[PDB]
RNA sequence: CUAAGAAAUUCACGGCGGGCUUGAUGUCCGCGUCUACCUGGUUCACUGCCGUGUAGGCAG
């Protein structure tokens, strides 16, 4: 929650075959809690021998296609599937169907550690770089650049240091980089507020998520309501029901080291911004935080707007 | 009785297309065979004169300003440097029958206008507008910029009978002034041949050739046309002038507006001189409506007055419902 | 303002990938008024290409922005009775001039 | 209240271009067989005014009319402002009636200004002005060597008639058209230098010469009083007073001391300025352009 | 330490045969684009030269 000194920009990263669903009610664009967990393995690969910290994520998808079709005159999508090997027989018995995307993001991380104090700039936005290049960011693998007009423009940018003026201009200099994209953050406030508009018969969270993000046509007792923004459903952290259990009790756990909770997603609301309309680039940082007594696992973009 | 739906007037006393010549003065008399001027482009660096926003505190911009000048290419008319008469030559039919609409709607409202104008001819002729038609022919007002700083113009009037010249009126534009409308000798017979031809009996061709003395060389201001925005830093991109094929000319719209600037009788003032008839009287070179709607001078109110509800207005203003009736426009709603 | 933001990723998504913007056989008026869709540096710049190869501000973008903000919406003469018509006459006016100052920036 | 939302002012002293020639010294009287100079294409693309062998000095033969009337505007919005720019002249004019403008101007007119190349390097220029009001000459005027320097203006013995002249015909009571020629030793075969279009020199027919914007910005070095110096000599009237020449735009907006600072208060507010600021606004009326919003 | 970690849609193909879209027409009336401007960025950080090598004097 703590500001940042610096925003490390992660350059256009093309990332392939990524997970399309992301959550049982949504398919499009993939998680940002997939973001928030790839920045903290970054930092538990990176960071620790770098003596930084690395908390926040800017999520602006320069371009994103989906592994869709539209099947014959309908008005639906479906998902584009991978044939999987054979079992003992020739069976092709199971198919699962999960989607696949291929987008083009661009990250911003929030640095709190020894950035400047103990070591250089570039080196370490560099390391980082190199470093990233070598994981998997949302399901799927992240291409590095072998095509031409060779960037590597991962800008260490340093916030808290320097006047107003100057800070304002390499604000407007960071954001000519993030030139077509659009970037993703909650309106947690928004769908508050949407909630008790349309109080007065029954109000359910998952039915004014629902009858939101459609297009609600209703004509004088002849027209369609105005668009607000680009708003979209997206996965806000999980809500654990059942109660905290023991390393070793629950069977068949990831490992034997960390309690187990099952959980269940949170639907919040997210919008598409230009990266202009934002004051400050450190106003959209995405960080996770949990609330260990209940069971909220929430993460959220803080300081919005 | 209402008015028409669409009411619609030719135009009568059409100007032509003014063209410019040079010459030399004492030639003039036999100047059937005098060049053109023709329109020469030049390019032109001229700074930033421009108001801008006051009390701008730092020179940062202004100072660059002058280092980055402002490039441009403008069309410039002058005379033959071994010329020092500009001679603009022009004809204009006076076709007459002023009252008969062309587009009228309505069978009852045309026979109570056509008989209106009818009375009006009737009890007072055309004669008045067309004395002040002959003095606007008589001092050259249609030399629009050409007029100021002249040393000498002097206007020739040829009636063109069957190809041949019946009659030829010889004037002088600087003694008869911009201003007063005095009645005299010469100029009264081409007030009643102008007259003869509003009238209907006869049609007239007038050829109308002003000679202005200005200077060996001086700049000409023909018509300035419109620039569509489709070119980049060259290529006459600030200001084209109107030009048929060789010749630098003047707009027939342009020199039929100074042929009728026949209303004195705009009530907010009396020593402004004379503005040319339109419907809320009105001049685009001082962004000012005489004739207001709000007081009942206009044209349209006035007009529906003298028609619908049979008031016959004031002397001094039914000339001039009649003299934009002459102009001809789209009128009614 | 989503217009706005639509007109600037539009601009943004035309100069990224198609660096063909040179002399060519109809591209006259792609070099002054496009200054903001605008192509690199060529391979023949001259000493001052600052002003005839790419200008140092968006020069006919202000105008055409201008023009745009009159055409799209219907402003009448009697459109400032009350100040909601000229308020959004004030918006747009300064939604011109930070774009214009967003594309100023843009040869640099 | 405020000023018109729409002004402009059409100038005065109107230039024509100026014809170029070549010729011999002491044949000024007969400058009527003096060949114009022609523009040759030869070979890199260079544009050289040659000169013939036989054709030493250089006479560049423009005309001049004024007109007068500088305190009506062209096309003014408001009609409570006209009266009071008209009554603001009047008074101007009234007070002290612009002779030392026209002093000024005939001085202009005395050194070879509106040469910019073709007057360094120069032997003796003389200007002949004429004066035509019928067709012929009236009185015209031979000027010195010595007397054309670049900034010493005085009193001579006929530069006031020449000055009287301009303020006759400036002062709105009859016109006046002077043929005003310079006759100048520059050297055979030295290339001088007219104006130049986008190299192409701008060429009249059948010579080549000088824009009439130029002469008139060489005509109208009037503003000597601007608050930075007045050292150097005098710079050329504009309403910020800006030179690119010397590259730095002088009469800043931050000082109150520019035109259309000067114009606002001495309407509106009646702050009548000192009486050389008084003639920079009025030979910033003899300019024209286009005036407020 | 990311609804994490994992994945071959494959093989083949005759679109094809026909055809009357046609008849008639009033675009009308009218107009003020104005005023000013130093291209003297270098229309190529140049151009033929004593020796194939940089070392130069005649409108340079």
């Amino acid at each position: 929650v703590t500001d940042p000194e610096a925003l490390l920009l992660l350059p256009r990263l093309s990332i392939q075959n990524a997970n399309a669903i992301s959550s049982p009610l949504t398919w499009g664009f993939p998680s940002p809690g997939a973001f928030t967990g790839f920045v903290h393995a970054l930092q538990r690969r990176v960071g620790i021998s770098l003596d930084i910290e690395l908390d926040g994520v800017g999520i602006v998808c320069h371009r994103f296609e989906a592994q869709i079709s539209q099947p014959a005159g309908k008005r639906t999508k479906v998902f584009n599937l991978t044939r999987n090997p054979l079992n003992r027989d020739g069976s092709t018995a199971a198919i699962v169907e999960e989607g696949r995307a291929h987008l083009e993001v661009s990250l911003l991380l929030g640095v709190h550690g020894d950035g400047l104090d103990d070591h250089p700039a570039q080196e370490i936005a560099r390391q980082v770089q190199e470093q990233a290049g070598a994981m998997r960011l949302a399901g799927g693998s992240i291409l590095p650049w072998c095509n031409e007009r060779f960037p590597a423009p991962n800008a260490e940018l340093l916030m808290l240091g320097g006047s107003d003026e100057q800070r304002r201009k390499n604000q407007r200099r960071l954001t000519r980089r993030l030139l077509p994209g659009f970037a993703l953050v909650s309106r947690e406030a928004l769908l508050q507020q949407h909630l008790e508009t349309l109080r007065t018969t029954l109000p359910e969270a998952t039915t004014l998520d629902a009858l939101l993000d459609l297009c609600r046509i209703n004509f004088e007792p002849w027209q369609v309501r105005d668009k607000p923004g680009w708003l979209v459903p997206i996965p806000a952290g999980y809500n654990a029901l059942s109660p905290l259990y023991l390393p070793g009790e629950v069977r068949n756990a990831r490992d034997r080291e960390t309690p187990l909770r099952f959980v269940e997603n949170l639907f919040g609301l997210g919008e598409w911004l230009s990266p202009h309309r934002v004051a400050a680039l450190s106003d959209l940082l995405w960080y996770h935080h949990a609330e260990p007594d209940k069971g909220l696992y929430r993460w959220s973009t803080p300081r919005f707007v | 009785l209402s008015t028409a739906s669409v009411l619609a007037f030719e135009r009568k006393l059409d100007p032509s297309d003014a063209l410019m010549s040079a010459g030399a003065w004492a030639q003039r008399d036999a100047s059937q065979e005098w060049p053109a001027v023709t329109v020469r482009e030049k390019s032109v660096r001229g700074t930033i004169s421009n108001r801008l926003k006051t009390k701008d505190r730092d020179p940062a911009k202004l100072d660059a300003s002058i280092q980055s000048p402002n490039l441009q290419t403008v069309d410039v008319a002058n005379l033959p440097s071994d010329a020092d008469t500009l001679k603009v030559r022009f004809t204009l039919r006076v076709l007459g029958g002023a009252g008969t609409p062309s587009a009228c709607n309505d069978a009852a409202y045309r026979d109570k206008l056509l008989q209106t104008v009818a009375t009006y001819v009737n009890e007072q002729g055309f004669a008045e507008l067309a004395r002040r038609y002959a003095h606007n022919l008589a001092n050259a007002r249609f030399l629009w910029r050409n007029r100021v700083g002249a040393e000498a113009v002097e206007v020739r009037i040829n009636h063109i009978r069957q190809g041949e010249v019946a009659r030829t009126w010889r004037f002088d534009a600087l003694a008869i002034g911009l201003r007063d409308f005095k009645a005299d000798a010469e100029l009264d017979a081409l007030a009643e041949l102008i007259a003869s031809g509003l009238s209907g009996s006869g049609h007239v061709l007038l050829e109308v050739v002003a000679f202005a003395r200005i200077g060996d060389g001086q700049e000409v201001f023909p018509s300035q046309e419109l620039i569509l925005d489709k070119g980049d830093k060259k290529g006459q991109k600030s200001k084209t002038l109107y030009s048929v094929r060789d010749a630098a000319a003047i707009h027939s719209q342009k020199i039929g507006n100074a042929l009728r600037t026949i209303d004195t009788w705009y009530p907010d003032e009396d020593g402004l001189g004379p503005i040319a008839v339109e419907p809320y009287g009105s001049v685009t070179s001082q962004g000012k409506a005489y004739r207001q709607p709000k007081q009942k001078l206009d044209f349209y109110t006035l007009l529906d007055n003298w028609v619908l509800r049979d008031e016959a207005p004031a002397v001094e203003q039914q000339h001039y419902v009649i003299a934009n009736l002459i102009r001809g426009g789209v009128f009614g709603e | 303002g989503q217009i706005c933001d639509e007109a600037l990723q539009y601009a943004a998504r035309l100069r990224e990938l198609e660096p063909g913007w040179s002399a060519t056989p109809g591209c006259q008026l792609h070099d002054a008024e496009q200054l903001w869709l605008d192509p690199l540096r060529a391979q023949t710049d001259e000493t001052f290409l600052q002003r005839r190869l790419r200008g140092d501000w968006p020069a006919e973008v202000g105008n055409r922005f201008a023009n745009w903000l009159n055409r799209a919406v219907s402003s009448d003469s009697q459109i400032l009775g009350s100040p909601e018509a000229a308020q959004w006459s004030q918006e747009l006016s300064k939604e011109l001039t930070m774009f214009k100052e967003i594309l100023e920036d843009e040869r640099d």
